[PDB]
């Protein structure tokens, strides 16, 4: 059990750890999360009760150091921050439990979604879509956009997420143009899954990551890429048994965890009714199906 | 973007373009078998590509040994157009590219756009316009060629014939449309129209009768007359 404690809580925010969030007002006694479950990654996320634009957060995982959160003045957020000094460390972290100003990460034992939405997510691929190297945890907000979406501007801050094109010379092999857009097996399993992401729990790694960013800080970029990559799958004929059962469940799992009410901007009625009725895999996505159905008919 | 009534002069500027029209591709004819179920038989068809401007036409005829084996032929068929219309494109010099090919039916635009991958600049567009392009195979020398082939093949002609000589590309694109308008509204009438007075032939080399100025205004107003009436008849007004 690990924990991130909280330098202090100057203004009033709401503060997310995975898919549980605290109200937090402006100087209450705030000094951190503890029983953080070692073992998966996590996202520490923050909404300023002033502006409720801009949400914000941090990407980490405890294996790879202790990490702790600062309000800045000067730049107006909380920064995630590592320190080196593990006696120095502990020290704040005991002090804090022994005080009990903390927040308990609030895991039911019989819950396993958040195992579930990050099952292939790793920090090391997360690294490489946000390129930070200077820091082991990783920045996403709200505005971030993508290095597609700046193609058509600061690439410092852009989302490095795998470009996905179906009208592309790399999506369509020459004379073979109707039929590698008509089914994307081509593009699919030899250009990404065996090209480009190595594997299927890579390519998931990062579906499952966009739609995360998507969720948590309703990254628009995000919610384009997770469907890109869903629809990438379902509009293949040719697709691993194994990936269609693992896509069923890694999608209901996502689908069971949204909001309610955000699923007008955050899923797309054509992919989601291509995949589920049009597509070659319309008949491989039974849980995923039943879910939509019987939650957001409307959508369909 | 889409082309449409108020963009409309752009057919004529010098940016070369051309329209594809596929509607004429595949061609069947639908029958009873002898047990009475209903069959289909493919005929010859064509893609009828026309650059506005110049009246140059690239009549691509379709054989139908095109289709032998494959299903799916109406989607393929599509497939089909944009393959050849990106070969044409191949074929031709670089300063003869389009830089624009406006498809009359939007169902083309994702084959093209994928055809056309090697030419990222050639823009490919849908139109508003509701072009009669669809009743060029009652021109009766286009059907004839078309009819008569036994292989593919590319027969280039001037849908205008001379008229530019006299006229803008403008008019003869009007002219074009309008005769054809009238082919596809009332194809007997229309092509009465253009016959009746045996004095007035078709040149060798040509589509269309020799009219003199004086005589295409009488044959468009009768043909503006033609459209007029059938729309009467269709709608009862």
């Amino acid at each position: 059990m690990n924990t991130v404690p909280f330098t202090s809580a100057p203004i009033e925010v709401t503060i997310g750890i995975d898919q549980y969030s605290f109200n937090v007002k402006e100087n209450q006694p705030f000094h951190g999360i503890k029983d953080i479950p070692i073992g998966h990654v996590h996202v520490i996320h923050f909404q300023h009760a002033d502006n409720s634009s801009m949400r914000y957060g941090y990407w980490f995982d405890c294996r790879m150091g202790n990490f702790y959160i600062q309000y800045d003045p000067k730049d107006g957020l909380y920064k995630m921050m590592e320190e080196r000094d593990g006696a120095k460390f502990e020290n704040i972290v005991h002090n804090f439990k022994e005080r009990q100003m903390m927040v308990s990460y609030p895991k039911i034992d019989e819950d396993d979604t958040w195992y579930n939405l990050t099952e292939f997510v790793q920090m090391d691929k997360i690294r490489k879509i946000v390129r930070k190297d200077e820091n082991q945890f990783s920045y996403v907000d709200s505005s971030m956009t993508t290095v597609q979406e700046n193609e058509l501007s600061d690439p410092a801050h852009s989302l490095n997420y795998t470009v996905i094109n179906f009208k592309s010379r790399e999506a369509i092999r020459p004379g073979h143009e109707m039929e590698d857009f008509l089914d994307k097996s081509y593009y699919l399993n030899t250009v990404m899954l065996q090209g480009i992401f190595k594997n299927s729990s890579n390519y998931f790694g990062e579906l499952q990551f966009a739609f995360l960013n998507a969720m948590f800080f309703g990254n628009y970029g995000s919610s384009l890429q997770w469907h890109a990559m869903i629809e990438l799958i379902c509009s293949s004929a040719t697709v691993p048994k194994h990936m269609l059962d693992k896509l069923d469940e890694i999608l209901y799992y996502q689908i069971k965890t949204l909001p309610e009410q955000y699923s007008d901007i955050l899923l797309n009625e054509r992919v989601w009714n291509i995949c589920l009725y049009s597509s070659f895999q319309k008949n491989s996505l039974h849980n995923t199906e039943k879910i939509m159905e019987n939650k957001y008919p409307e959508l369909l | 973007g889409a082309m449409n009534s108020s963009n409309y002069a752009e057919l004529f500027n010098n940016d070369i373009k051309l329209f594809v029209d596929d509607t004429n591709v595949y061609r069947v004819t639908v029958h009873k078998t002898f047990e009475g179920n209903v069959a289909t038989k493919a005929i010859n068809g064509c893609i009828f590509t026309l650059n506005p401007k110049t009246g140059h036409l690239f009549l691509k005829i379709i054989h139908t040994s095109v289709w032998a084996g494959q299903k799916r032929l109406s989607q393929l068929a599509k497939w089909k157009t944009a393959e050849e219309v990106s070969a044409l494109v191949r074929s031709l010099p670089k300063e003869e590219q389009p830089k624009q090919i406006i498809v009359t039916r939007k169902a083309m635009l994702d084959p093209l756009e994928v055809h056309m991958l090697d030419f990222p600049n050639i823009a490919i567009r849908p139109t508003e316009l509701r072009l009669p392009f669809s009743a060029a195979m009652s021109i009766d020398k286009l059907s004839d060629v078309v009819m008569k082939a036994t292989e593919p093949q590319m027969v280039l002609f001037n849908i205008y014939d001379d008229w530019l000589d006299r006229i803008s590309s403008y008019t003869a694109f009007s002219r074009l449309t309008l005769l054809l308008r009238a082919l596809k509204t009332n194809e007997e009438s229309a092509k009465m129209i253009l016959l009746s007075d045996p004095t007035i032939t078709i040149k060798s080399y040509h589509l269309w009768p020799s009219f003199t100025d004086e005589q295409w205004i009488t044959i468009e107003s009768q043909m503006r007359d033609l459209i007029l009436t059938e729309y009467g008849r269709k709608y009862n007004v």
